[PDB]
Parts: structure tokens; C-alpha cells; sequence
């Protein structure tokens, strides 16, 4: 509060400093379980352009 | 890579007569920026190495005569012989050089 009114001393009443946020607790990913590799071999690589 | 079927195998025809070898790839072996199709048609007498009979599958090349023709496009080609002669007992085969690594025929001993 000190801080937010830059003072050193404050008077009687009700003062909003800062916001309160939850915070994340955990790291999830979801990605679907395809597993082929992909065919970039022949696309770059590849002798008739 | 590139897996080539050649039929028939055992072309036993009589002389004079015409005959028909069709190749049929997994893989479309063509192009369109030149429309021409990379595959060729070789033919092997036994004992010596083979020969080169037809190239772009369908152009004709110096020294060959009707007795041979090229054709075919898609994934489908037929090596065409109109007549026969006493020096056509011979193994033919097709060959792609679309793209890496080059594949034969299974022969054709006609
Ligand atoms: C075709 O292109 C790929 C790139 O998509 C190249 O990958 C090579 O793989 C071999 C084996 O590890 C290594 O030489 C290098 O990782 C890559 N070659 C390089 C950077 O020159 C490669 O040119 C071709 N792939 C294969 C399997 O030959």
C-alpha cells in the first residue's frame, strides 16, 4: 500500500494494491497419435525436379 | 522405389506374326515440363549385352526397324513387334529412368 500511494505513512480506508491470479500447477499436451514419419525424403531429395 | 510388372514372360508366337509386351509400374513414370516419358524398351540376344530398342518408351531410335515400337504412357507401355524373324529368339525387358534407383524388366524370352 506504501508503495501504491508512494508514502510512508497511510491514513484509514481501503485500498486496492495489486489483482490475485491462481497459478498453473501443470504442463499438459495433447497431440493425436499419429507416428509415420513424413515422406519429406522424396519431395527434396529427389532426382526429377 | 519403383516396381516395374512386365507381361507376358513366355511369349512362345510363331514367326511373322505380330506381338505385345506391356509394362505397368506402381509409380506414374512420366513428365510435363518435357512430355516425355522417362522409360525405355532394351532387348539381350544370350551371350551378348543387351541392346537399346526404344527410348522416351515411344520414340524410335537409328538401326531399329518396325520390327520394333515404343509406345505407352500413364504407368502403362506396350513394345509393339509387327513381324518376326529368325534372330528375334531373344530376352526383351523394360526399364525406367524416371527417378532413383533404376529398375529392370522381369525379361520376356521370346
Ligand atoms: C535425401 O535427402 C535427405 C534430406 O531430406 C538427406 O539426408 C541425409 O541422411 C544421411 C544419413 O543420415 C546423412 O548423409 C545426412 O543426414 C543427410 N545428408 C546430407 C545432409 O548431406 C540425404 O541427402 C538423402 N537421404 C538419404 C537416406 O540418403
Amino acid at each position: 500500500t506504501k508503495c501504491t500511494l508512494k508514502s510512508f505513512t497511510v491514513e484509514k480506508g481501503i485500498y486496492q494494491t495489486s489483482n490475485f491470479r491462481v497459478q498453473p500447477t501443470e504442463s499438459i499436451v495433447r497431440f493425436p497419435n499419429i507416428t509415420n514419419l513424413c515422406p519429406f525424403g522424396e519431395v527434396f531429395n529427389a532426382t526429377r525436379f | 522405389d519403383i516396381v516395374m510388372t512386365q507381361s507376358p514372360d513366355s511369349l512362345a508366337v510363331s514367326l511373322g506374326e505380330r506381338a505385345t509386351i506391356n509394362c505397368k509400374s506402381s509409380q506414374s513414370v512420366l513428365y510435363r515440363s518435357n512430355n516425355k516419358n522417362y522409360l525405355a524398351w532394351y532387348q539381350q540376344k544370350p551371350g551378348q549385352p543387351p541392346k537399346l530398342l526404344i527410348y522416351w518408351a515411344s520414340t524410335r531410335e537409328s538401326g531399329v526397324p518396325d520390327r520394333f515400337s515404343g509406345s505407352g504412357s500413364g504407368t502403362d507401355f506396350t513394345l509393339t513387334i509387327s513381324s518376326l524373324q529368325a534372330e528375334d529368339v531373344a530376352v526383351y525387358y523394360c526399364h525406367q529412368y524416371y527417378s532413383t534407383p533404376f529398375t529392370f524388366g522381369g525379361g520376356t524370352k521370346v
